[PDB]
């Protein structure tokens, strides 16, 4: 049979979250993302982009520290309009922020559907140059989802070059290199893929998305999850085969089902988190649902970076005639640099750069971008499942460092009705302990003019003032990460509980946050919640 | 000499009548922002009924607005109710053709090298558009969403000896890149068809015939 | 965007329905049901039992007559040797069908040994001799089988072999020759299910899920398959003793979107009912046993299911490559799946004559390339946030006083009966009255309960709904109209034509089928007006 879902321990209803710190305004915001940078939490809108200093104040309302303003040229607003789209979309929706160096801000917007990026210093948020083009890696349209990231120097970028949003490509430029793209209207490489996150490990960078499946293509457009790698230190094809363009990208399609005599694939991925260690293995969590025409589920799985650097070295998988079954190319035909793996490493010294790479194994790499086997999760079963919901998981954020001791792994999980969901994972089968579930979306500082948009946008967890940042189009909420307070006196509550962030005083004698290293000597039985003797 | 009696429809809408005694046959001409006067397509379409506007004596509105680093001019056809915008900006041209009932949008281009698009039997559009020093200036009329007719490509700056003595159909278009410059939107494909009657002219006339090569005309 | 599940109007838990009748007759194990005459019999474990639907009033109800049929000692014995457990080892009936109007024919296991009798019906004595039931009656009373008399003849779909894996469908009796498909392979029948046949003009179609052979990448679609009444087998050369007629069909219940979400699991399918004019079976989907749960019923036009068996074929091109549709050009002069004898075939006397490259091509394309559409191209109902997964499935096309009403009832695999207004000129289905029907306290034995439902039978007479568990009947009335009772407020609200309120008495009660009294009814709304 299909396993139940597991009850939550707690429930906690927007009547108690209520009360959480909410940033709102002090008119729209438009928010696209927030990220963390040491102490200073930054607020990704339209035409604007704030700052909140975390490491100061707790008033009920959160006030921003400073904030910048880039509001698109009128000269720029109107060329847009004219174009077709509407008065609404014709702004500038900063959908790229990365941390340059020590320093220096990368911030790009939208710019009125016409992407432009623009250096700021981090001290002052003060603009820092020009305005060079924003092609390639910043998207037109404020609903589209891109990606972006900084590596060795270089910016790696995934989004859409046209205006129309159909030339969706994965690009690099800024890093004293040359510029590298896919293969322009190739659906082999890209059919209409949905970026979600890049991540870098070891020598390369890993992108995951979304696409038609090309090999499911009997039943008809179905849409699967991908992981790709591209080598940091690629610099181009030859002269003749494949310059300007990627000469590492291969593909993989990610195995994230329930193993029994038919397997049940969740194939829409929603969000992955970045590189973080856990009981000694490199691994990234990504969250998966079922398409938005089928019955409404969703399923957490992990993957070992590992595993994803060895599905990479196997066997690719190929067409032998049109509309026939994808077979794994037998090793015996593949010319003997491995495709994909980067100039200079083991086994290829005698290759200076990706510009010496021999003619035939561009060309198969060009031809062959998909690879046969698909990356096996981590105990090749779902961490957690949901599937008696309405809602649909999205956002995923992990705290591999949680607990008194921090030798605990609590994963936060967004949904598209403003529903969080808190569970201990565990790492040797993982029973797995769905802790609590919540509503944190606060009608009363997030409904603008009768408007509820619950789809979150973004998740950042800030370890050292125990909150959880859930940002909202409108709105962020600063949701702390124990709710210790709700449970108070009843200590039956407070041990049934088994929520790593919290625990039992005699001291203070109530129910409350515990702090890493916290002198005062507390009670709490995470293994087994036993209340005899206790309550009620 | 010429008396421009104006009057105000709505906020920021003016009509500019231009009326000649020698002529003794008023005209009427739009004024405004073009993006104000663009969505509210209904309403200016109905006042312009209930000010009595002659049905047949004139065939094409004009409109030209001047505002600053812009030159929004166009005329809307009262025959075929549709219209046409064009947008003249710093660095790029915007040519849009809106029906005028509920407000839908047939088919919309542009092109960053396109500038002082000028509008003229049937008024046609005319643009200048240099890729390199030599300056090229081609005339065309698009009918259809994914089929434009570019009948004739002006010259200039003895370009005929540049580029045409080299070559001496589609390969030279391609060459020069016309369709690059020419980005439509709504569709990602587009098609170039010519007119029959089209001819080239930079003294030196040509014009193809059906066939690929192309011929002389005058000489 | 998914359509969300509704809101059932009416809850009936446990314990409200636990004074309904309870029919226990040691453990019963129970096959299935039927109505046959006015009269329902009790097909289980070595016994037949004969409710009397008479008898409504009746609060109790208790086996007029007892049909006795153990299995000899030998065969026990020889069953307990070949490795199956003690209690499987027993005589279970699993086909019950009328010969004629004076027979009753009863086919059961006999401890993996399939046998067949036939009975008296008014007396109830072994009429005649008893005889081999092989490919008639499965083995294994786990298993499901298919038996359906058309004009003296036994269509039956089951396992031939102990190991059960030659699936077959057959036929016998009748002065008829023997007839069944091809023996293992895969071409026509690749691990089947089969559920339920009906019989309709001159095409008898067998409903059923199988091995899909479309999806190289193991997945189970659901099938209809047709066969020809008169076929009288192929030729000396080709199809001897075969099917002439087979041909399969993809089903087609799925929720129209950007991506359609297919319910492949075919669980019940009604017979052959006339609703708003037009003939039509609704059929009950299920999502796998490996997937999130989900139901959905699809009802399917008698017209459409003709019309599919007349398009194109399937065809595998090359080996291990995509399926492609026939082409039009490449068929044989005579249509396969066409019965002799029917229009434009008056050349062919009977099918036992036809040419042999016809015989080859429909033996090698049997699979039709289009899908059976549902009616809508939409399912009817769906549930998707239970556990549970729809089963079998009861439609009444004669409800109400004024019999224009059409009242489907659902089973599940929980015990849970579902009830919802099937409206037909689209509109949104209105769900009536759910109830968990299952009595733990007269049902279970030894502290087990097994509330998988193993078949529902209405009765227009009664006006009940009998529905049969493995170790109980329970007589569900249709709907819950004394459970309202005195209040009119309820009933108005529920919307159930099975309900009115009665003008004399001033009181809800359930409706007859002509009564002179006056009828209080608001099917469109319910504003519950005078609130109590
Ligand atoms: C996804 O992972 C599951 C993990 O179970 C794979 O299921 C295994 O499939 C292989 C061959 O298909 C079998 O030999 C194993 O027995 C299966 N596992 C279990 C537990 O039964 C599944 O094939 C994978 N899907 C892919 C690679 O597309
Ligand atoms: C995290 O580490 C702490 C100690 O640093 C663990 O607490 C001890 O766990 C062991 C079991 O391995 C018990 O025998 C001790 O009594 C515990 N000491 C206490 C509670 O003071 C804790 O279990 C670890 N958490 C994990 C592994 O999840
Ligand atoms: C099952 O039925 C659905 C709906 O009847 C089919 O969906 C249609 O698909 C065709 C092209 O494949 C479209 O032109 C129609 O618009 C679709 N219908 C709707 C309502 O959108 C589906 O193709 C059918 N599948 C099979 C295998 O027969
Ligand atoms: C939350 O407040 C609303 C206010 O209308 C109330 O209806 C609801 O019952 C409350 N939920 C609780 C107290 O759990
Ligand atoms: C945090 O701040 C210090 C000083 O303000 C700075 O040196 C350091 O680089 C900052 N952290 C990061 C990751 O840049
Ligand atoms: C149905 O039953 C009644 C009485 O039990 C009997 O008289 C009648 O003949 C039966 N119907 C048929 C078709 O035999
Ligand atoms: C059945 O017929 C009666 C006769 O008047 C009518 O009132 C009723 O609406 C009909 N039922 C339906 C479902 O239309």
């Amino acid at each position: 049979g299909f396993p139940e879902d597991s009850e939550p321990i707690s429930i906690s209803h927007g009547n108690y979250t209520k009360q959480y710190p909410v940033f709102v305004g002090h008119h729209r915001l438009d928010i696209q993302m927030i990220m963390i940078m040491n102490g200073t939490l930054y607020i990704a809108a339209r035409d604007h982009i704030y700052t909140v200093d975390i490491d100061t104040s707790h008033t009920e309302e959160i006030y921003c520290s400073k904030k910048l303003t880039w509001k698109s040229r009128q000269a720029d607003v109107d060329t847009c309009r004219m174009k077709g789209k509407h008065k609404d979309e014709c702004h500038n929706f900063i959908k790229v922020l990365l941390k340059k160096n020590d320093d220096a801000l990368f911030v790009c917007g939208t710019n009125a559907f016409n992407p432009s990026c623009r250096n700021y210093k981090m001290d002052t948020l003060e603009p820092f140059g020009d305005e060079f083009s924003g092609m390639a890696r910043c998207p037109y349209d404020a609903k589209h989802a891109n990606v972006a990231l900084f590596a060795d120097g270089k910016l790696y970028s995934a989004t859409v070059t046209d205006f129309l949003a159909i030339d969706a490509v994965i690009y690099r430029s800024l890093g004293e290199s040359p510029t590298l793209r896919t293969v322009k209207h190739d659906s082999k490489w890209l059919k209409e893929p949905y970026f979600v996150q890049a991540v870098d490990y070891g020598d390369y960078i890993y992108f995951f998305f979304r696409e038609i499946a090309v090999e499911y293509n009997t039943m008809g457009k179905v849409v699967f999850p991908r992981v790709a790698q591209v080598c940091k230190n690629d610099m181009g094809g030859s002269q003749r085969v494949l310059e300007k363009q990627w000469t590492s990208f291969l593909k993989a399609r990610l195995n994230c089902s329930v193993p029994g005599d038919s397997h049940f694939y969740f194939n829409i991925l929603q969000a992955v988190t970045d590189v973080i260690r856990i009981n000694g293995r490199d691994v990234v969590l990504a969250t998966f649902s079922t398409p938005y025409n089928s019955i409404p589920g969703s399923a957490v799985c992990a993957y070992d970076m590992l595993d994803i650097a060895s599905v990479f070295t196997g066997r690719f998988k190929e067409q032998k005639s049109p509309d026939s079954t994808w077979t794994p190319v037998p090793d015996e035909r593949v010319p003997k640099p491995r495709p994909g793996c980067c100039a200079g490493s083991s086994s290829l010294e005698r290759y200076a750069t990706s510009n010496e790479f021999p003619d035939d194994t561009l060309n198969f790499i060009k031809t062959h971008p998909l690879m046969d086997e698909a990356v096996p999760s981590i105990f090749n079963r779902p961490w957690f499942l949901r599937t008696m919901v309405r809602y649909r998981l999205t956002k995923i954020a992990v705290d591999t460092a949680a607990g008194p001791y921090q030798n605990h792994t609590v994963v936060f999980l967004g949904s598209e009705k403003g529903i969080i969901l808190k569970f201990l994972a565990r790492i040797f089968l993982n029973d797995s302990l769905f802790l609590e579930e919540m509503s944190v979306y606060n009608s009363e500082k997030c409904s603008y003019d009768g408007v509820e948009d619950k789809r979150i946008m973004g998740m950042q967890l800030d370890r050292a003032s125990s909150s959880l940042y859930v940002a909202f189009s409108t709105c962020v909420i600063k949701v702390p990460l124990g709710r210790c307070e709700r449970y108070g006196k009843c200590k039956k509550t407070c041990i049934a509980s088994r929520d790593p962030y919290c625990g039992w005083i005699k001291e203070g004698g109530a129910c409350s946050h515990l702090s890493p290293n916290s002198r005062l000597t507390f009670e709490q039985d995470i293994e087994r919640g036993n209340t005899d003797g206790l309550g009620d | 000499r010429f008396i421009s009696l104006t009057f105000s429809i709505l906020e920021d809408i003016n009509i500019i009548i231009e009326i000649d005694l020698v002529s003794k046959s008023y005209k009427i001409l739009l004024s405004g922002n073009c993006i104000k006067l663009i969505e509210n397509s209904s309403d200016i379409q109905q006042k312009i009924d209930h000010i009595g506007f002659n049905g047949e004596h004139q065939k094409y509105i004009p409109y030209s607005y001047i505002d600053n680093e812009t030159k929004y001019n166009g005329f809307i056809d009262y025959s075929k109710k549709e219209g046409l915008f064009t947008a003249e900006f710093s660095n790029e041209s915007i040519i849009r053709n809106i029906y005028m009932p509920d407000s839908n949008n047939l088919f919309i281009y542009s092109s960053k090298d396109l500038k002082d698009i000028r509008i003229i039997d049937v008024k046609l559009l005319i643009g200048n558009y240099f890729k390199d020093n030599m300056k090229v200036s081609l005339s065309f009329t698009i009918e259809d969403t994914n089929t434009i007719k570019l009948n004739g490509v002006y010259l200039d700056e003895n370009g005929v000896a540049q580029i045409l003595k080299f070559m001496n159909l589609m390969n030279f278009l391609e060459s020069i890149n016309i369709k690059n410059i020419f980005y439509n939107n709504l569709d990602p494909n587009i098609k170039f068809i010519l007119d029959t009657n089209f001819i080239i002219s930079g003294q030196f006339e040509l014009i193809c015939d059906k066939d690929k090569n192309i011929q002389p005309y005058f000489i």
